[PDB]
RNA sequence: CUCUGUUGGUUCUCUGUGCUCUGUGCUCUGUUUACCAGGUCAGGUCCGAAAGGAAGCAGCCAAGGCAGAGACGCAGAGCAGGCAGAUGUAGCUGGC
């Protein structure tokens, strides 16, 4: 079930005997470059091999009889702890205000229809808000996906102030008694300042609890520049990894938690609103290495 | 490309052949096949 | 850095650290280590160098007139043809270009900008046409006027898609319709940042047209680009040129002693 | 068992009066017809690399077609409603 690069790196150590300190550095350089082909940054891949190096000398891999079964077991348990550990779900209060931010073509409008059906069958009442005004037919896209699940959508006008949006959200959540509020924002870059200063103002007036970042699985080396800019200026408290249906590995989730320190919650496996399952750090541990 | 080939056989048919499919015999099967660009085995 | 002049256990271990970081291979790196251990030589600096030259070897002058330049996405096929037009015009050859990147946006207009700088005429066409038959009119303009070399450009296609690989077979029989001897030289453009995906690409492009030479670009960075070693082992296809930049004069010939020297550093 | 004037009956064509019936001529309108040497031909094909071309069925359209309401020309075969008109009439019975 392993990849091409990790089938020879762990496979050559079988039936040789006891290893030295120079063999550990020769195996860890292969795991460092196996991550770069699985779409992870070079600065995160260098900080990962220095963590496993200190844990290998503590478990004694030099005096062990089987070296291949120890190194493969240390990377499997270190990657599981670096992604989250176990399957953890967000804390549900009396009034929840969630935010869905991301890049262009990541699928923010697709993830907004998935969270509106998963909590509807448990006992919570959802509510959809569309803050996307720059993209044509974006307010019509969430209206068609909101009629499929049965959740009412709130449409925001062109050129509206952040103080006037809060006046309509607190009015509809009192009469119809809605607890879960889902805000869908527009697609913006990390270096663009006029759009990032408007997002920081929208966070100050409303006051959310859980801010989710929708990141794609096909994101390359630029996965560190997005997670650092959205944490210092705005404030990310959660991560979502969409589009895991193709031949993508999904290594962009490792470069996002190393700089922030915040856990990953949900994962998307299909384009349909029914396709949503919790994040398992055991399933992705055999996909990046496989 | 299987769906557009099935509609292609129905488009070459008349209004009497669509409402009553049992009248399509050996003389009619060759007219529908040559009009759609298909063979006799496809109809 | 590899310490040359120590014990047998430390020289063979530091050699494995430099080869696997240069994108060599799985069964390719395991074959080199078994040949040095059964040799028995004191001078281990010249022993590994004589084995790596034999793995690569099965001015450079072409076998034919029409050359087919192929490749994938993100390698820079249009950038390699701009370097090959500067090298042959200084010797005494009459070169002519041909555009065949009408599938991608601003691909056929990219070779037109480099063609006015080198004063070499390009055979262009509209957007949405066939790149196979636009190469047929380039062979008829070579035999009638009197030109020496011709370089054909291709579109950005992958090895996984079968619909774009059958379109590549239409370019081979188009040049063979006018002149039965041509094509002779088929060159492939690869990148240095590519891992073990470059081995799967070389096996699919040899089954389609038949490769006789491989070129590698972007060698000026941190990547060494030693993905050329497992190709000459199974398929027996030699290496032609190396690219050390983005400029027109940045093209040096293949030296089997200078490529091994920069690989171990 | 002279013919005449008012006056009476058949078998002629006919010429005009306007009707009515049929064929048409063709035309108008409703309806009818899978392929079997019409026109245009969506898809779907084929020929090509393409640019650009071809066959070609549905439909429709035309042409064949089936019937009536048409102004009527052109015409024959029909009756009884017509005051009644034009050159002969032949037989039988009358009335003048």
């Amino acid at each position: 079930q392993l990849s091409a690069r990790l089938q020879e790196a762990i496979g050559r150590l079988r039936g040789r005997g006891r290893i030295t300190e120079e063999d550990l550095k020769a195996t860890l350089r292969e795991i460092r470059r196996a991550l770069m082909d699985a779409d992870v940054n070079l600065e995160v891949a260098r900080d990962f091999v220095e963590r496993v190096r200190e844990e290998a000398l503590g478990k004694q891999v030099l005096e062990s009889l089987t070296p291949a079964e120890v190194i493969l077991a240390t990377v499997y348990e270190a990657l599981k702890e670096a992604l989250g550990g176990e399957a953890r779900l967000p804390v549900l209060k009396d009034r929840n205000l969630w935010f869905l931010v991301g890049l262009q073509g990541s699928g923010k409008t697709t993830t907004a229809a998935k969270l509106a059906l998963y909590y509807k069958g448990k006992g919570r009442r959802p509510l959809l808000v569309a803050a996307d005004t720059q993209r044509p037919a974006a307010r019509e896209q969430l209206r068609l996906l909101g009629e499929k699940v049965g959740v009412p959508v709130l449409e925001v006008m062109d050129g509206e102030s952040p103080e006037s949006i809060r006046r309509r959200v607190e009015e509809k959540a009192r009469l119809e008694a809605r607890d879960l509020i889902l805000v869908d924002t527009a697609g913006r870059l990390q270096i663009d300042e006029p759009l990032m200063g408007e997002l920081a103002r929208l966070k100050e007036v409303l006051g959310p609890d859980e801010v989710l970042l929708v990141l794609d699985a096909m994101t390359g080396q630029e996965a560190l520049s997005v997670a650092r800019a959205f944490d210092e200026k705005v404030g990310v408290t959660g991560l979502v990894l969409t589009k895991l249906d193709g031949d993508a590995r999904g290594g962009a989730a490792l470069s996002a938690r190393h700089v922030t320190g915040k856990p990953i919650y949900f994962a998307g496996v299909s384009e349909k609103p029914e396709g949503l399952e919790p994040f398992y750090p055991e399933r992705l541990a055999g996909r990046i290495l496989g | 490309k299987v769906l557009v080939r099935m509609e292609a056989i129905i488009n070459s048919m008349t209004m009497k052949e669509r409402a009553k499919p049992e009248i399509i015999k050996g003389s009619r099967k060759r007219r529908i096949a040559a009009g759609s660009g298909m063979q006799v085995q496809d109809v | 850095a590899i310490p040359w002049g120590g014990n047998l256990e430390e020289v063979l271990e530091e050699l494995e650290m430099a080869l696997l970081a240069a994108d060599v291979g799985l069964s390719a790196t395991e074959e080199i280590l078994q040949e040095v251990r059964a040799s028995g030589r004191k001078d281990l600096k010249e022993a590994v160098k004589e084995k790596l030259v034999g793995m690569l070897e099965p001015p450079v002058e072409p076998k034919g007139r029409v050359v087919l330049v192929v490749g994938v996405n993100g390698v820079g096929k249009t950038t390699t043809i701009a370097k090959l037009g500067r090298y042959y015009q200084n010797l005494g050859k009459k070169v002519m270009f041909c555009a065949g990147d009408t599938f991608r946006a601003a691909g056929g207009t990219q070779l037109s900008e480099w063609g006015k700088r080198l004063s070499i005429p390009v055979i262009q066409g509209p957007e949405g046409t066939d790149p196979a038959a636009l190469a047929y009119d380039a062979v008829q303009a070579m035999k009638a006027r009197g030109y020496d070399l011709l370089f054909v450009d291709t579109a950005g296609r992958l090895h996984t898609k079968h619909n774009l690989m059958e379109e590549l077979k239409k370019v081979k029989r188009a040049i063979a319709k006018a002149d039965p001897e041509e094509p002779k030289e088929v060159w492939l453009v690869l990148d240095a940042v590519t891992g073990q995906n470059g081995l799967e690409q070389a096996k699919k492009f040899h089954e389609a047209v038949g490769l006789t030479g491989v070129i590698v670009t972007k060698l000026d960075g941190t990547a060494k680009g030693g993905v050329l070693i497992p190709i000459v082992r199974t398929l027996k296809v030699p290496i032609k040129f190396v690219g050390v930049g983005e400029g027109p004069d940045d093209l040096q010939p293949f030296d089997p002693e200078a490529f091994v020297e920069a690989l171990l550093e």
